[PDB]
């Protein structure tokens, strides 16, 4: 099972129109078993339905969706999208965290899976693509969001993943002894400090996959948890690379 | 026992209850199925949206519009209209109302036979009544004698009435209105140097032919207006907050109820379908008509409009002939406010059909 989550800069109509990025995006999401893509500035869900075409052309059924409204304070909004294909895994369950604005700018939604070709049978996955500027406050949070899916699912078997912002100026070193979803042993981080998320420039581990739970933890494949460099991987230009996307997906494999 | 009233329109339903001044729900006559298998977080699997949702979440769905130039053409989603409306918009159980509907000049029996049908077998109604859309404009103005041009945003109709009664012989059918006119309208602003081609770029154009549009009193004077100054430019400042500039596009959308060959149809513009249709009634209550001109539609709302037909029918008529147009202000719902003045009197209140009628019939 690979797993996945990829925050596509200003994902929306403009980009999904675009031959050539629409076929970039398409060819990574197929790599995915589950997939959760951020950014997606899409006022009528039409990108969605775009790339839910594509995906979907020759099988109807070869990915399904989960997405949210637009979700932001002001008028900034964006929605968590996951794709995955229903005969790999099926979702039993989904809901947004609401305790919800107060605690995140974009409220993470919650997707419980079963999974019948993994060690782990069940399990959830918490989205979020934190605010920058609050990047400390929404990571320590997302502790809270961990005991929310444990109370309301009995649940101990958690992915919490997405474009954390976890690094460089928005989290310093001295900062992680704030984060309790970093200092408590029970979450193991798949992709570490030194990874660069960002395929811009700068080497930035922004882009995360926390796992808590036993079960889940032991059907990671360990090592398989990494960025994935799209811009090696398919031979592109830097420039080309950054009109798809100014983030690499970070992935993770279940055995 | 209160009434409702609802008006169902090519682009939006008007519904409400009798003997309010205005329609409490209006949205859009579209139903949409996902083309896709998912969910919104926190949802279960919708099979179908209906109205403002269906617009909203339209990318991941296919639309339908059951009411085609007027006339139901949908059965299926017009009942899924028609359960959205009761339910989820006036939030009634549709067998405590009595209901009346509205339908097309026009509309074959047939039609009027499967709504009465749908309203008392499947919505269990305790009555109901099917009026004619432009004779509720009409007598909402007060009269019961006049010639309405109703133009909404799939069709536009002349109806001379004498009377009350709707002269069908005399009804002309022009399948041009509103939404050829916003998609119109998109095109000319593209050719200026805009782009506005998207679905929301096409919310966007609405608002715009909505809020700046207006009909010249001399369209070629105008447009000499408008090569000559920047008077009639208009400024809109869109979602994202650019300001654009908008000149004799404001005048050009609209002049194309006049000039249909705007957009490439052949047909009579709607000051020559109105003289056409008094000029096949008799003559002797063709007086009766051109001094009784009301219109009705929201797409009649256009500042100018009732100046310029009234001009135009001038150059048509005898030259002795009295003519007055009766644009009044709230005439986007003026068959609505027709249905809830009729509904909401004790003098109608025979003029039901009741479901007992219906099983002895
Ligand atoms: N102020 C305005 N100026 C110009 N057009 C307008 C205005 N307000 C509404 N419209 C247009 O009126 C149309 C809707 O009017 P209406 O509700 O009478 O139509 P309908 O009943 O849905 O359609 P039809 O009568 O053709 O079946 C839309 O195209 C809308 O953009
Ligand atoms: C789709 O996106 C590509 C990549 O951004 C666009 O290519 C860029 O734009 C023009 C193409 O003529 C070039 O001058 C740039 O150098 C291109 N960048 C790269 C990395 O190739 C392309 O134009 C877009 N296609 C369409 C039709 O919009
Ligand atoms: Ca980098
Ligand atoms: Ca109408
Ligand atoms: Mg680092």
């Amino acid at each position: 099972l690979k797993i996945a989550a990829f925050n596509i800069r200003t994902f929306g109509e403009t980009k999904m129109s675009n031959a050539t990025l629409a076929s970039y995006i398409v060819r990574i999401v197929r790599r995915y078993d589950i997939v959760l893509i951020q950014e997606v500035r899409d006022s009528h869900l039409v990108a969605v339905g775009k790339l839910l075409d594509y995906l979907n052309q020759d099988d109807p059924n070869t990915y399904h969706y989960v997405v949210s409204e637009p979700l932001g304070r002001n008028s900034y909004k964006e929605r968590y999208l996951f794709l995955f294909r229903p005969n790999k895994v099926s979702v039993l369950d989904t809901y947004q965290y609401d305790d919800g604005n107060d605690s995140f700018s974009r409220e993470p939604a919650v997707v419980k899976f079963s999974s019948h070709s993994t060690k782990v049978k069940e399990f959830a996955i918490v989205a979020l693509h934190s605010a920058p500027s609050d990047a400390v406050a929404e990571i320590n949070s997302l502790y809270d969001v961990y005991l929310d899916v444990q109370q309301k699912w009995h649940l101990n078997d958690v992915m919490l993943m997405g474009d954390f912002n976890a690094d460089c100026s928005y989290v310093t070193s001295s900062q992680w002894s704030s984060i309790r979803l970093r200092t408590s042993s029970t979450f193991q981080w798949l992709i570490p400090d030194s990874a660069d998320t960002t395929a811009t420039s700068t080497n930035c581990a922004y882009d995360r996959i926390v796992v808590a739970g036993s079960l889940l933890q032991s059907s990671v494949v360990p090592g398989s948890a990494a960025p994935f460099d799209f811009q090696a991987a398919y031979g592109l230009s830097n420039e080309m690379a950054l009109a798809i996307s100014d983030h690499y997906p970070v992935e993770v494999t279940l055995t | 026992t209160t009434a409702l009233v609802c008006d169902n329109g090519s682009g939006l339903v008007k519904a409400g209850f009798a003997g309010d001044d205005a329609p409490r729900a209006v949205f859009p006559s579209i139903v949409g199925r996902p083309r896709h298998q998912g969910v919104m977080v926190g949802m279960g699997q919708k099979d179908s949206y209906v109205g403002d949702e269906a617009q909203s979440k339209r990318g991941i769905l296919t639309l339908k519009y059951p009411i085609e130039h007027g006339i139901i053409t949908n059965w299926d989603d017009m009942e899924k209209i028609w359960h959205h409306t009761f339910y989820n918009e006036l939030r009634v159980a549709p067998e405590e109302h009595p209901t009346l509907l509205t339908e097309a000049p026009l509309n074959p029996k047939a039609n009027r036979e499967k709504m009465t049908q749908i309203m008392f077998e499947t919505f269990n109604v305790p009555a109901m009544y099917v009026a004619i859309q432009a004779v509720l404009s009409l007598y909402a103005s007060g009269r019961t004698t006049g010639i309405v041009l109703d133009s909404g945003d799939g069709v536009t109709h002349n109806v001379p009435i004498y009377e009350g009664y709707a002269l069908p012989h005399a009804i002309m059918r022009l399948d041009l209105a509103g939404r050829d006119l916003t998609d119109y309208l998109m095109k000319i602003l593209t050719e200026r140097g805009y782009s506005f081609v998207t679905t929301a770029e096409r919310e966007i154009v609405r608002d715009i032919k909505e809020k700046l549009c207006y009909v010249a009193l001399d369209f070629e004077n105008e447009m000499a207006t408008a090569a000559s100054s920047s008077s009639l430019e208009k400024s809109y400042e869109l979602p994202d907050g650019q300001v654009i500039t908008i000149g004799n596009e404001r005048f050009r959308c609209p002049e194309t109820l006049f000039q249909p060959s705007f957009i490439g149809m052949e047909s009579a513009g709607i000051h020559e379908t109105t003289y056409n249709s008094i000029m096949k009634c008799d003559i002797d209550i063709r007086k009766d008509l051109y001094a009784n001109n009301v219109m009705s539609g929201g797409t009649t709302m256009y500042p100018g409009i009732a100046d310029r037909m009234q001009k135009e029918i001038t150059a048509l008529a005898p030259s002795t002939m009295k003519i007055k147009i009766i644009a009044p202000p709230e005439r986007k719902y003026s068959v609505w406010i027709g249905g809830s003045i009729l509904a909401s009197l004790s003098t109608f209140q025979q003029m039901w059909i009741t479901k007992q009628e219906y099983d002895e019939a």
